[PDB]
């Protein structure tokens, strides 16, 4: 467990927990998963919430009785005013989403989180042997930074203050 | 692992896998630990109903007030209008001296962690091949009933 | 334990502090040596592959020893020789204007700070990565500047006498920069104001003290 | 019967004869009370006087009762709410009964000599710091019940260079 990928070289092998210790191999895929899938999640939150800080507010966003997209704020607290209805639609779309679609419905299991569907490849067998550990890297280490951020920006959103760049 | 606390409707109940690895002395300090978490909320459940109901001890608690003039529920520890702290802390020496020089094992005892009886008890002796067994899942259920009775109960008067 | 050691020439120090190490006296009264501090709750330790806990104490002390060697200049500085020739055009309201140290701390913005902390972070995680990968063969300080092999921009060499000698006064000079330091805080905190306009008033005279001047007459 | 922290200034002082018999257990039973009391004692004497110049500035509720403003001596525990206490309390107690935030390596390997020197010295220190609380607690409670009393102004008499 010492030389998989994730032991980017600025520190190395990083387990000040120690939880592995002794362990098979279903608990080091189990977190792995739940690593990407936060990471993949938390990217989007970011970008989402960045895209919207930032002032652009898509025209068609207007929801039932008007309700004109620039009524809507943002943040946790600016997300109080979205039809009831509405959010229950995107909460059953989602959890739609993790009960089909998202998972691996083929059988191939070359690494764990490549679901792919078997069908939707974009280019696979062209990078070479070491550009697949690179993208896996690269992707999973933009995850945890933004998992950092959007933890950052909930948390500092609530105490109340002036975070640099961003206006607050 | 299949001991007293798996049974009604229900068998071994493990959602979240904390007894993946397991074992014997981790297995004993957490049912020791669920057993001392259930007494306590039993206990304090029947004191918070009884102080409900209008009982009072006679007398004074602090110079200048009776045990009736102080609010009933979190206020009596804290906020405003509450027991003087002088004497929140005199009891709480008192439980922490009982409960460090009473209810230890100073015999040998033993059995289950958590027996303490030192030589005196009523009736566990005479009884012997089930009755522990069953009395022992109620001791624990209701135990667990009367925990999740008293966070209601908590919940309920701070958001009231 | 060894007895009469230079420094503390009535006590005793520990059989750990031996030779090695530059700058070594054998001023060690309390201990602090011979105990595991490298490798109790260490998350980068390496089993059979780490260095010892005197070396480990060293790189403590150069690195509080350094911080303590800038800050120095940097308390003393901007009260001689003025402020930095900033402000301009970037709409302050005279933030470089203040020469008391602990006011500035108060009127920078946050952006300096916060490159500031990047900057440090940034070059210790590069001290990681060369402990780490180093081994059990610390050469001490490392971060890889001017020594050949390294970054050398400008190509410093030395004689194995003249790199010891070096290494002596950086040595002596953290120590004494961390006390001067300590005293410089303190001094400032306590009187409320920076070292030159405590110490300039006290040069020449008191000003209810001084002679009105001369009014005799020349040439009667 | 004979230990360490018998010092020549007295030779046992045992006058009551509380120990007499007893058993080892017993008296290593009241060796390591004589130490806890002890060390507990330099710690209070410690912090007893620094709260004169120095508090740190956080808000133990946020919003009010800053540690700016809650006196300082015995009148402390009738303003701290008891929250603070039991939380204070519980965590003096995780250190204790488990060994969290203890670290083995400060026991230290002193040879043998010198360990018995430190542990009589420690002693000592302790034992003259549980009398030294014995004053402190005497003066503050004297004067705080009624001012004036004890002409004697302001806390710690000695050390006037704080006021
Ligand atoms: C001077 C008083 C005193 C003393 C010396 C003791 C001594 C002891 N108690 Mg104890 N107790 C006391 C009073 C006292 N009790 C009182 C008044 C109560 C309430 C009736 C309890 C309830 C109690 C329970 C329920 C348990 C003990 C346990 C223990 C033992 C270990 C305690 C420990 O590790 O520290 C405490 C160390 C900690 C790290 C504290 C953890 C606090 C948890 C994690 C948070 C709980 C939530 C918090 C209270 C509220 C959150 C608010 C929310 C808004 C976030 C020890 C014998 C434990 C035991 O026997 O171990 C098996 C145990 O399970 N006690
Ligand atoms: C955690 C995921 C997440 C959640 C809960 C939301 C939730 C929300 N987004 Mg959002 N968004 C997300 C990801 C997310 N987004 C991502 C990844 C992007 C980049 C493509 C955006 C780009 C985006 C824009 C540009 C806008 C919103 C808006 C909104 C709000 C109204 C719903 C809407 O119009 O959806 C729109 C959803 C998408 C455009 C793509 C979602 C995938 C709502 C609070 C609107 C709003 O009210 O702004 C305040 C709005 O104008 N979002
Ligand atoms: C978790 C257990 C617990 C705790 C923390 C308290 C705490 C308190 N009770 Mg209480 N009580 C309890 C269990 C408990 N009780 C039980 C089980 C009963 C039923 C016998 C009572 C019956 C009771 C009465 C009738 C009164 C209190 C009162 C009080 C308050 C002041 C007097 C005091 O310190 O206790 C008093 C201690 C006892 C009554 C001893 C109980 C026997 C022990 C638990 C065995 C104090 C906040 C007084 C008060 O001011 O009401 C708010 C009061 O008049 N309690
Ligand atoms: C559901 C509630 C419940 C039940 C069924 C029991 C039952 C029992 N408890 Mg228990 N207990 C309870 C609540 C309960 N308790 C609460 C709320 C507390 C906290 C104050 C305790 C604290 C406690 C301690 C500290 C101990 C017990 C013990 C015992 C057993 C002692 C057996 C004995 O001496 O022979 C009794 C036999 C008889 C025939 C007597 C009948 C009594 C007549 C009917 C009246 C007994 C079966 C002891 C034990 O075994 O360890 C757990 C013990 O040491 N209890
Ligand atoms: C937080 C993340 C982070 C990280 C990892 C980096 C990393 C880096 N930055 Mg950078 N930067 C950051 C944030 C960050 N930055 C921010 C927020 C800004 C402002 C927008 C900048 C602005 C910036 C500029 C302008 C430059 C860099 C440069 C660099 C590179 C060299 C840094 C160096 O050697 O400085 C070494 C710095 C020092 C040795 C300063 C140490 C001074 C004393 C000794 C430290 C004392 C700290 C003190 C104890 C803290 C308490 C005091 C406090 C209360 C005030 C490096 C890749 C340089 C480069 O070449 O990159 C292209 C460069 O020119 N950065
Ligand atoms: C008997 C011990 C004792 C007790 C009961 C108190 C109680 C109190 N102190 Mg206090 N204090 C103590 C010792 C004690 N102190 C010591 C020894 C010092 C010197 C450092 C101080 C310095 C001090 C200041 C500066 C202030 C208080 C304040 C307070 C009050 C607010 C609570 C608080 O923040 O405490 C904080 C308590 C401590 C910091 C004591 C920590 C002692 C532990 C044992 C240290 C453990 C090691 C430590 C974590 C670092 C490890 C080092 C490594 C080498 C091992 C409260 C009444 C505040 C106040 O409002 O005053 C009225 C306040 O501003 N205290
Ligand atoms: C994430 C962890 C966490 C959380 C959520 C809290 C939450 C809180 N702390 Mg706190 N604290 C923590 C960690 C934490 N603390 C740690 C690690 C320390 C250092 C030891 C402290 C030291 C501390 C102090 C010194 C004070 C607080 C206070 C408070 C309360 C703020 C005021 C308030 O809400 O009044 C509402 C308060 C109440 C309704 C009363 C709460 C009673 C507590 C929770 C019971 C504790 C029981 C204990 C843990 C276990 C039993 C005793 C044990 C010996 C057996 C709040 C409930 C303040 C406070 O209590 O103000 C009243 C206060 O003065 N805390
Ligand atoms: C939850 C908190 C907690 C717990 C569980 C303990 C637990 C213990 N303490 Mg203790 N202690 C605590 C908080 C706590 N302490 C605090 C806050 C202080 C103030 C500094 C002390 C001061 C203290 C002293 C001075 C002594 C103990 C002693 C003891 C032990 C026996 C206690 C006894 O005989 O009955 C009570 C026991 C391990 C005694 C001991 O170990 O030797 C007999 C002892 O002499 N403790
Ligand atoms: C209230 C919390 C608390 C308490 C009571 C203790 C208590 C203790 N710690 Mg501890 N510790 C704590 C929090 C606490 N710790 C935290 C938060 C950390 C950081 C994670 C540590 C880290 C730590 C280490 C690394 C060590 C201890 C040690 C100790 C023991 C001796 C303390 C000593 O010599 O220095 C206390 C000294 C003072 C209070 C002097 C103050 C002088 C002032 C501040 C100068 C200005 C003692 C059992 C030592 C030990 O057990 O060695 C055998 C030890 O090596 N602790
Ligand atoms: C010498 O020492 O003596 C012997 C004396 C004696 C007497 C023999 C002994 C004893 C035995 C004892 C004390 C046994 C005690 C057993 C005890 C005390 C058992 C409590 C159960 C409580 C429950 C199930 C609560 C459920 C509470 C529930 C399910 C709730 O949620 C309730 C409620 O809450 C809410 C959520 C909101 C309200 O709107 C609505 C409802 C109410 C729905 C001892 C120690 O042996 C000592």
């Amino acid at each position: 467990f010492e030389n998989e990928l994730g032991a980017q070289p600025p520190l190395g092998f990083f387990d000040p927990l120690g939880m592995l210790d002794e362990a098979g191999q279903a608990r080091f895929d189990r977190l792995r998963y739940v690593e990407l899938k936060h990471g993949r999640i938390c990217q989007l939150a970011f970008l989402g919430n960045i895209i919207t800080r930032a002032g652009i507010h898509l025209p068609g966003a207007i929801s039932l009785d008007g309700t004109k997209f620039s009524d809507i704020g943002n943040g946790w607290a600016g997300s109080f005013e979205v039809p009831k209805d509405g959010a229950l639609q995107i909460l059953f779309f989602v959890g739609f989403l993790e009960l089909f679609v998202m998972k691996d419905v083929t059988g191939e299991g070359e690494f764990v989180g490549d679901f792919r569907n078997g069908a939707l490849d974009f280019g696979w067998d062209s990078f070479s042997e070491e550009t697949k550990l690179q993208k896996r890297a690269i992707e999973l280490n933009n995850g945890r930074a933004a998992m950092m951020g959007i933890l950052g920006l909930m948390v500092h959103e609530q105490l109340g203050g002036e975070l640099p760049i961003v206006g607050q | 692992e299949s001991e007293i606390g798996a049974q009604a409707p229900l068998g071994f109940w493990d959602p979240l896998g904390f007894l993946d690895r397991a074992d014997q002395e981790t297995f004993d300090r957490l049912r020791y630990v669920e057993l001392k978490h259930g007494r306590i909320a039993q206990l304090a459940f029947v004191g918070n109903l009884i102080t409900r109901a209008g009982y009072h001890l006679p007398g004074d608690i602090s110079l200048g007030r009776a045990f009736a003039d102080v609010p009933n529920g979190i206020a009596a520890i804290n906020g405003p209008d509450a027991i003087s702290t002088a004497a929140l802390l005199q009891t709480l020496a008192f439980i922490g001296f009982l409960e460090t020089r009473v209810m230890i094992d100073a015999t040998g005892e033993s059995q289950f962690r958590g027996d303490f009886r030192n030589g005196f008890d009523f009736g566990w002796d005479k009884q012997s091949p089930e009755w522990q067994t069953n009395k022992r899942a109620i001791e624990l259920n209701q135990g667990r009933a009367a925990m999740m009775g008293i966070l209601g109960l908590m919940m309920h008067e701070q958001v009231g | 334990w060894n007895e009469a050691p230079r420094a503390l020439p009535f006590g005793s120090a520990p059989p750990t502090l031996d030779g090695s190490l530059v700058g070594d006296v054998g001023f060690d009264p309390i201990g602090f040596s011979t105990a595991p501090f490298a490798s109790f709750n260490n998350p980068i330790y390496q089993e059979g592959n780490f260095m010892t806990d005197v070396q480990w104490l060293r790189e403590a002390e150069l690195t509080h020893g350094r911080i303590a060697q800038l800050a120095v200049v940097g308390f003393i500085w901007p009260a001689l020789f003025g402020t930095f020739p900033g402000n301009e055009n970037f709409g302050g309201a005279d933030a470089y204007s203040y020469v008391n140290p602990l006011e500035a701390i108060n009127h920078i913005p946050s952006l300096a700070i916060y490159q500031i902390v990047g900057g440090m972070a940034w070059v210790e995680y590069q001290r990681v990565q060369r402990i780490k990968e180093q081994g059990k063969d610390r050469i001490s300080g490392d971060i890889g500047l001017a020594y050949p092999g390294g970054w050398n921009p400008f190509n410093i060499n030395y004689s194995p006498e003249e790199y010891a000698e070096k290494q002596l006064q950086e040595i002596k000079h953290c120590r004494l920069a961390m006390l001067g330091a300590f005293g410089l805080f303190f001094q400032a905190l306590n009187s409320g104001e920076d070292i030159v306009s405590q110490l300039s008033p006290a040069f020449a005279a008191p000003e209810y003290a001084a002679k009105a001047g001369y009014f005799l007459p020349q040439g009667i | 019967e004979n230990e360490i922290g018998v010092l020549p200034p007295t030779g046992f002082f045992d006058p009551a004869g509380l120990s007499d018999g007893i058993s080892q257990e017993k008296f290593d039973s009241y060796r390591l009370a004589e130490l806890k009391h002890g060390r507990a004692a330099m710690l209070a004497v410690l912090g007893y006087v620094a709260p004169e110049t120095y508090r740190f500035g956080y808000d133990l509720i946020p919003g009010e009762l800053s540690t700016n403003d809650i006196p300082n001596g015995v009148a402390a525990i009738k303003a701290i709410p008891f929250g603070g206490w039991a939380q204070m309390i519980a965590f003096v107690g995780c250190v204790e009964t488990y060994g969290w935030f203890t670290s083995p390596t400060g026991v230290l390997d002193l040879p043998d000599d010198i360990l018995a020197k430190r542990q009589t010295a420690e002693l000592q220190h302790g034992r003259l710091a549980m009398l030294a609380f014995l004053e402190l607690i005497r003066h503050d409670s004297q004067n705080l019940a009624q001012p004036g009393f004890d002409g004697l102004d302001n806390l710690i008499t000695g050390l006037p260079f704080l006021y």
